[PDB]
């Protein structure tokens, strides 16, 4: 029911990038009501295009848009790392609320397009390991913190390690999340018990991420 | 100009009823040329219009999807309006945003909406909420490279989802990195809050945590020190 949309659509910088929206007769096709947003992960939307061509104050010449019978198009030229975001076509649409009777106003949204930006260059994780708080052995349980902050592309491989040895259970890792720098995060948790905790030499937390490994060691003192 | 507040976000219990408040300021709502609606955005989906009130009119408009289950109120003393939506399932589970209509000019039928709120974020369940259990991860020797140090807050075990945290009552900005959190096997939520900061700053700069969960009205406030 919602508009059709790519998926996603990539571009490199500098470059135009096209982004159609395929619609009916009942809206787009018929009225002049077709607007754009675009929303970063992951604030609210924002308004750039409206009435098909129209920008609001304080949109840059980058963003325009068009339409053409019953499909819109959002062209983004001179492409930008900051135009990494969600974009969704919306029109005015009419429709019927009982079977019969006068067709009541409505809006119609679309999928959404992921816009990728290409030749970004890699960025390497921050990573962390905070170990129990004494507070958290009080309360007898005992979690190992491993957060990894600031990776480019978003695909890291997290692994931990009891002392020398391996551990595939009480893991728990977040997917990687963007940040507003268009840089990805992630987070990891291993839980224990204060006895797991205290009866080992160390505990390890790898972090895999292009080639480039990154092993973390606490231990309990 | 124009500012739009939305409610605190919340659990709903299913079957039952739906309610979200939006405060609008810099602009008045009995105003002619602006249509109020409401607008949802299902987890990891595109957007859905739920409904509109035009004032002037008193009509109300809807989306037939929702069969007839949501209303639009509006409180001129307060400049605010009010979505309802009843006997809701998991499938009304959202960020519901809130969001002005307006057009080119008022012979124009349609319109888009250019200011929203920041949302609020609705979750459908049964279960009862959760406030966080809030541990310190203490600055160390590990948490360190030369001039900087990392120390944090592990917020364990609550439910459901936000929590809003931040750092000396949001005064501390610089730094300041939240992860998003780990949906744990019995359901409850957890992540970590982590500032970063200059090694010089720990015996004497004190660093206090503010952790609050608006789903179960809990706000923790947590001191940081380095371990001894």
């Amino acid at each position: 029911s919602a508009l059709t949309q790519p998926a996603s659509v990539s571009g490199s910088p500098g470059q135009s990038i096209s982004i159609s929206c395929t619609g009916t007769s009942s809206d787009i096709g018929g009225y002049k009501y077709v607007s754009w947003y675009q929303q970063h992960p992951g604030r609210a939307p924002k308004l750039i295009i409206y009435d098909v061509i129209k920008r609001p104050s304080g949109i840059s010449d980058r963003f325009s848009g068009s339409k053409s019978a019953n499909t819109a198009s959002l062209t983004i030229s001179g492409l930008q790392a900051g135009d990494e975001a969600s974009y969704y076509c919306s029109s005015y649409t009419t429709k019927k609320t009982s079977f019969f009777g006068p067709a009541t106003r409505a809006y119609v949204f679309g999928s959404g397009t992921q816009v990728t930006v290409l030749g970004q260059p890699k960025a390497n994780p921050t990573v962390t390991l905070f170990p129990p708080s004494s507070e958290e052995l009080q309360a007898n349980k005992a979690t190992l913190v491993c957060l990894i902050s600031d990776f480019y592309p978003g695909a890291v491989t997290v692994a931990w390690k009891a002392d020398s040895s391996p551990v595939k259970a009480g893991v728990e890792t977040t997917t990687p999340s963007k940040q507003s720098n268009n840089k990805y995060a992630a987070s990891s948790y291993l839980s224990l018990t204060p006895e797991q905790w205290k009866s080992h030499k160390s505990y390890s937390c790898q972090v895999t991420h292009e080639g480039s490994t990154v092993e973390k060691t606490v231990a309990p003192t | 100009q124009v500012q739009l507040q939305q409610s605190g976000p919340g659990l709903v219990k299913p079957s039952q009823t739906l309610s979200l408040t939006c405060n609008v300021y810099g602009v008045a709502i009995s105003n002619e040329d602006y249509y109020w609606t409401w607008i949802r955005q299902h987890p990891g989906k595109g957007l859905e219009w739920i409904g509109d009130i035009y004032y002037n009119s008193g009509t109300t408009h809807y989306n037939p999807s929702l069969k007839s289950r949501a209303s639009v109120s509006v409180d001129l003393s307060r400049n605010q309006f009010t979505l309802k939506v009843t006997s809701v399932t998991t499938a009304d589970a959202a960020v519901y945003y809130c969001a002005r209509e307006a057009s080119t000019k008022i012979t124009d039928d349609g319109g888009a909406f250019d200011f929203w709120g920041r949302g609020t974020m609705v979750t459908v369940s049964s279960a009862s909420t959760k406030g966080p259990s809030v541990f310190p991860l203490a600055p160390s020797s590990k948490s360190t490279s030369g001039g900087t140090a990392a120390l944090g807050c592990l917020v364990k075990d609550y439910f459901p989802e936000p929590v809003t945290v931040s750092w000396n009552s949001g005064a501390l900005t610089s730094g300041v990195h939240t992860f998003p959190a780990v949906l744990q096997s019995s359901g409850l939520y957890s992540l970590s809050s982590v500032v970063t900061v200059p090694s010089s700053s720990l015996g004497t700069q004190t660093y206090i945590c503010n952790v609050n969960h608006k789903p179960s009205n809990t706000k923790v406030d947590k001191k940081v020190e380095p371990k001894s």
